[PDB]
RNA sequence: CCGUGAGGGAAAGGUGAAAAGAACCCCGGGAGGGGAGUGAAAUAGAGCCUGAAACCGUGGGCUUACAAGCAGUCACGGCCCCGCAAGGGGUUGUGGCGUGCCUAUUGAAGCAUGAGCCGGCGACUCACGGUCGUGGGCGAGCUUAAGCCGUUGAGGCGGAGG
RNA sequence: GGUGGAGCCUGGGAGUGAGGGCGCGAGCGAUAACGUCCGCGUCCGAGCGCGGGAACAACCGAGACCGCCAGCUAAGGCCCC
RNA sequence: GGGAUGACCCCAGGCGGUAGGGGAGCGUUCCCGAUGCCGAUGAAGGCCGACCCGCGAGGGCGGCUGGAGGUAAGGGAAGUG
């Protein structure tokens, strides 16, 4: 088919069997997710408003994990400021599973 | 994230008549045209704009008193060696650079820009050389 | 296979022997002969010295006959200096240093049978 | 200790592009027409001897 | 009891010196070019880190743009249609639709338009 | 920087030479140079209320007691310094060595025929303090050298 | 070593368990090497344990002669390298963004100070008082100093005194 | 009214006692000065962090805990750069 | 506020920063712990790492080198970065 689903505060070109990762869902990964926030269609279903609202795309959460360490470093010249963070952002990911529209 | 990434394309080349265009005006368009931001392929790091034949240059539009008032400056390293030749000289001999100096001032300093500018070709016209298709434009 | 030399602590500046040693490599035992020569230097003398030794081992000690072989490594490294005092004008004592060359020259072979 | 020095150190890539020229070239030698052996063009070696010309010892 | 530097200067400089793999001469082998060096690249990333989501706001608004426009309008009035129409959604970043779905793109088109028509 | 064997005469003039400002090679500067603030003899020792010396024998002890790992004794079968003995009446009393044994009593006898055991620690009554106690993982002491413990504690 | 002199005043430690310290052969005037041989190890071969960094080289991978820069960073792309894959490592062609560090100043990229680079040494301590705070002991009270007896990494006593 | 990194009381530790630009109200000056000296305010100082102003401490916008290949705006902009 | 004191949970605000104040931690030398425990099936140090933990200082584990020392939890001192 083909969607376009919202999740996350950000939104996804979702498909038949594929997934990457998307924010952290509070879900388990023995569990199924649906993601109701979806719009467009593989034929078009242009949500008219917000949302397509009776479609939806099912996915179903491999797993959570910590995305790679991304270093924040802050430096102020001739005042001896420094700083060290080391950042890691929680990610779900997802396997797609079907588009009910 | 999608990808977007076009992948090497063949260029397209487009031929312009310049007739009674006046440049400003039409040096503005060549140059969106040169860099190809008129298609939803559009990536910044890459050449993929249309070349660009224009024709018929010289003969071109100008408003107000720029011919004898508008001038081209040139300077050599040497003392005293900055030149004024105003639009009329320029017309008059060398045409194509009123146009080719024109577009050229509005496209991206860099070396890719630099590189566009290899992909706009001006003639005196009318008539080109260029027998490799040739969409007319407006 | 292939046959080292080295010659160490020759009391020559690397960057002056470097400079012929970069003659011969790649080339033939055979060419590498006439090259260093008739090749104007004081280092000529050093590198052929340690040239013809390596030439000597791969035939006696590795037995791989005196046609087949070329430079197929040479390269000088640098050895402790010998600093010693050079009198200046106004008192000032300056140190000169008289550098020191580990030149290498390895050998190999090169049709086969 | 005077005058004009050198405001920075050359960097490593700057000292060696200079060098860039220092490369010493090949003698240049030819196949001695009497003997087997190898000499500077216009030039009597010891090997030969030069069809006569004053040469070193041979018997 | 005498606590001498040891072990730990060397080991904090070679630290270093590893996330400089890579830096120009002098930049890349010495501690104190390199500890310099360091400290501006730390902020580039943490500033960059940020014109990157701009800098993508961009590219999509440049296409979309150029996309539509040979549909008889503009950016501005794209957007206005859609976020007018309701469709708030498309969202630059999926309006990549554009170079996928040309015609999933120019329905979207029509339905701007025509919330201004 | 008083204390180095070194001349007090300024290395170098003030000014003029190019170089850094000095004075004698004794400053902490110079690696021949003096210590800054190094250490010097000092006594660690300070008095601790007897109180509470007293109060923390007897906690020792009571604790010791507590886990039932204190053992007073009337007297030792194996008298007479003879190790060999020791680690006899040692069997009878229920010490192998699989516990350390803080072994305090009056009788140089018994004294000399433990204290080279790996897991004895051996001391006279009147010397019975709180470390060894804690150190130790079994206490044991004979009656009079329980009642010398007694005539300290409150 | 310096200074006429009073005087000043360095640097420099480590083969291996054992010299078993490399016979002899080969290139060389020697030095030095290549073999052989000793040894568990010879990149323990002799100012020889380990042997970092600056610095100098040889070989390879990516990449550069229309570009312009506090040398990096963000983004794509090419080539090379890992792993089955997803993914990752090296390089850098374009594009975007970018005014060294320290110090001192109202204000510094600053054409103000300091630093050639690396390694090692290098600066808020200790004693006794004082004043708060705090962990405990004892509390109409608390506490000993010198010294004495004991140990020989055992603690007691000692009320002058505060 | 007002629950705020508001206030008040007691005590421990400070640092600071070269300030600067802008606006407005005065003096000085020659209603000259990136001048000088006070008054309120505000920024810089310590926000040489971010956007705008071509570039630019103090002008306009706005107070940066970290991440995002999502969204709406501010000043300023919307012919090309 | 939960309070089953679960120091983990939802709720509510806040989190630019120089001089400075305050609070947590990392690592170095040495002492108790040690007549212990690691160690030639390899100590300390060195050279690598795209892996694991931590916000960070670091702590791991692995390959190479090295060839005889090292030293937990838990505390104690100080020529400690
Ligand atoms: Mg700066
Ligand atoms: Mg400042
Ligand atoms: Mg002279
Ligand atoms: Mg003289
Ligand atoms: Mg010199
Ligand atoms: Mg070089
Ligand atoms: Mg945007
Ligand atoms: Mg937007
Ligand atoms: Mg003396
Ligand atoms: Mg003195
Ligand atoms: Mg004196
Ligand atoms: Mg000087
Ligand atoms: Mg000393
Ligand atoms: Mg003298
Ligand atoms: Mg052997
Ligand atoms: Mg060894
Ligand atoms: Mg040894
Ligand atoms: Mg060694
Ligand atoms: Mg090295
Ligand atoms: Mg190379
Ligand atoms: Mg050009
Ligand atoms: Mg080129
Ligand atoms: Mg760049
Ligand atoms: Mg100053
Ligand atoms: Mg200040
Ligand atoms: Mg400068
Ligand atoms: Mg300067
Ligand atoms: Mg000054
Ligand atoms: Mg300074
Ligand atoms: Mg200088
Ligand atoms: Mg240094
Ligand atoms: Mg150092
Ligand atoms: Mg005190
Ligand atoms: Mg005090
Ligand atoms: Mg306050
Ligand atoms: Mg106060
Ligand atoms: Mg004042
Ligand atoms: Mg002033
Ligand atoms: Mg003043
Ligand atoms: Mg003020
Ligand atoms: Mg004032
Ligand atoms: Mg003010
Ligand atoms: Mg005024
Ligand atoms: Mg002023
Ligand atoms: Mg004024
Ligand atoms: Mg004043
Ligand atoms: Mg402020
Ligand atoms: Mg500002
Ligand atoms: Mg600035
Ligand atoms: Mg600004
Ligand atoms: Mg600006
Ligand atoms: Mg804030
Ligand atoms: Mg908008
Ligand atoms: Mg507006
Ligand atoms: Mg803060
Ligand atoms: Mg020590
Ligand atoms: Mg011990
Ligand atoms: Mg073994
Ligand atoms: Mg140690
Ligand atoms: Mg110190």
């Amino acid at each position: 088919m083909f969607a376009i689903v919202k999740t996350g505060g950000k939104q996804y070109r979702v498909e038949p069997g594929l997934k990457l990762r998307v924010e952290k869902l509070d879900a388990e990964p023995g569990a199924t997710v649906e993601l109701p926030v979806l719009l467009l269609g593989g034929e078009k279903t242009v949500v008219g408003t917000p949302v397509v609202e009776g479609a939806s795309v099912v996915a179903e959460v491999l797993g959570h994990g910590r995305g790679k360490k991304i270093l924040v470093s802050k430096f102020k010249a001739k005042v001896q400021y420094r700083r060290k963070k080391g950042h890691r952002q929680p990610y779900t990911e997802l396997l797609i599973k079907e588009i009910r529209g | 994230m999608k990808t977007y990434v076009p992948k090497q394309v063949e260029p397209r080349w487009v031929l312009i008549d310049a007739e009674g265009k006046t440049l400003g005006r039409l040096a503005t368009k060549i140059a969106t045209l040169l860099r190809g931001k008129h298609r939803p392929d559009w990536t910044p790091n890459v050449a993929m704009g249309d070349f660009v034949v224009v024709v018929n240059a010289d003969k071109i539009r100008v408003t107000g008193k720029k011919l004898e008032q508008k001038i081209y400056t040139r300077y050599s390293g040497y003392p005293g060696g900055l030149k004024k030749i105003p639009l009329e000289k320029m017309l008059a001999t060398h045409p194509e650079r009123v146009l080719e100096h024109a577009v050229k001032g509005m496209l991206p300093k860099g070396p890719l820009g630099r590189r566009l500018f290899k992909r706009l070709k001006v003639y005196a016209g009318p008539d080109h050389p260029h027998q490799a298709q040739r969409p007319e434009k407006l | 296979m292939e046959a080292k030399a080295i010659a160490r602590y020759v009391r020559i500046s690397p960057r002056k022997v470097r400079l012929v040693v970069d003659l011969i490599r790649g080339k033939s035992l055979e060419e590498a002969r006439n090259i260093l020569r008739y090749t104007n230097k004081r280092g000529a003398y050093f590198v052929a010295k340690v040239l013809e030794s390596a030439a000597a081992n791969a035939v006696n000690n590795h037995d791989m006959l005196e046609d087949r072989l070329y430079v197929k490594a040479a390269y000088v490294d640098e050895g402790p200096a010998l600093k010693r005092v050079l009198p200046r004008a106004r008192g000032r004592a300056d140190i000169i240093k008289k550098r020191t060359s580990h030149i290498t020259v390895i050998l190999g072979e090169k049709h086969g049978k | 200790a005077k005058h004009p020095v050198p405001k920075k150190k050359t960097s490593k890539a700057r000292r060696d592009a200079r060098r860039s020229h220092h490369a010493l070239t090949p003698p240049t030698l030819v196949p001695c027409p009497e003997c087997k052996a190898m000499k500077p063009p216009h030039t009597v070696c010891p090997e030969c001897g030069y069809y006569a010309g004053r040469k070193v010892l041979e018997v | 009891p005498r606590a001498k530097t040891g072990v730990v200067r060397r080991r904090k400089h070679k630290k270093i010196l590893k996330l400089a793999k890579g830096y120009w001469g002098l930049r890349s082998k010495s501690f104190r070019k390199a500890r310099e060096t360091l400290f501006a690249a730390g902020n580039y990333a943490y500033a960059h880190r940020k014109r990157r989501k701009r800098d993508f706001r961009r590219l999509w608004i440049v296409r979309i743009n150029a996309a539509c426009r040979q549909h008889g309008l503009n950016y501005s009035t794209f957007i206005h249609g859609l976020k007018k129409a309701g469709i708030e959604v498309d969202r630059k970043n999926l309006a990549d639709l554009a170079v996928r779905e040309p015609q999933v793109f120019a329905e979207l088109v029509e339905r701007a338009k025509a919330a201004q028509g | 920087r008083g204390e180095v064997a070194y001349s007090g005469r300024k290395i170098w003039p003030q000014k003029h030479t190019g170089r850094a400002r000095h004075g004698d090679i004794g400053a902490p500067i110079f690696v021949g140079g003096g210590v800054v603030f190094g250490p010097k003899p000092r006594d660690y020792s300070y008095t601790l209320p007897k109180k509470v010396r007293k109060k923390g024998l007897a906690m020792a002890v009571a604790d010791r007691a507590r886990e039932g790992k204190l053992l007073l004794v009337e007297a030792f079968a194996g008298v007479n310094g003879k190790t060999k003995e020791f680690l006899a009446w040692a069997k009878e009393a229920g010490l192998d060595g699989s516990e350390s044994v803080l072994l305090v009593t009056g009788n140089e006898l018994v004294r000399r025929a433990a204290r080279n055991l790996p897991w004895v620690v051996t001391l006279a009554p009147e010397g019975l303090n709180v470390y060894d106690i804690v150190r130790t993982e079994r206490l044991v002491m004979d009656l009079d050298a329980w009642e010398v413990f007694q005539n300290r504690i409150g």
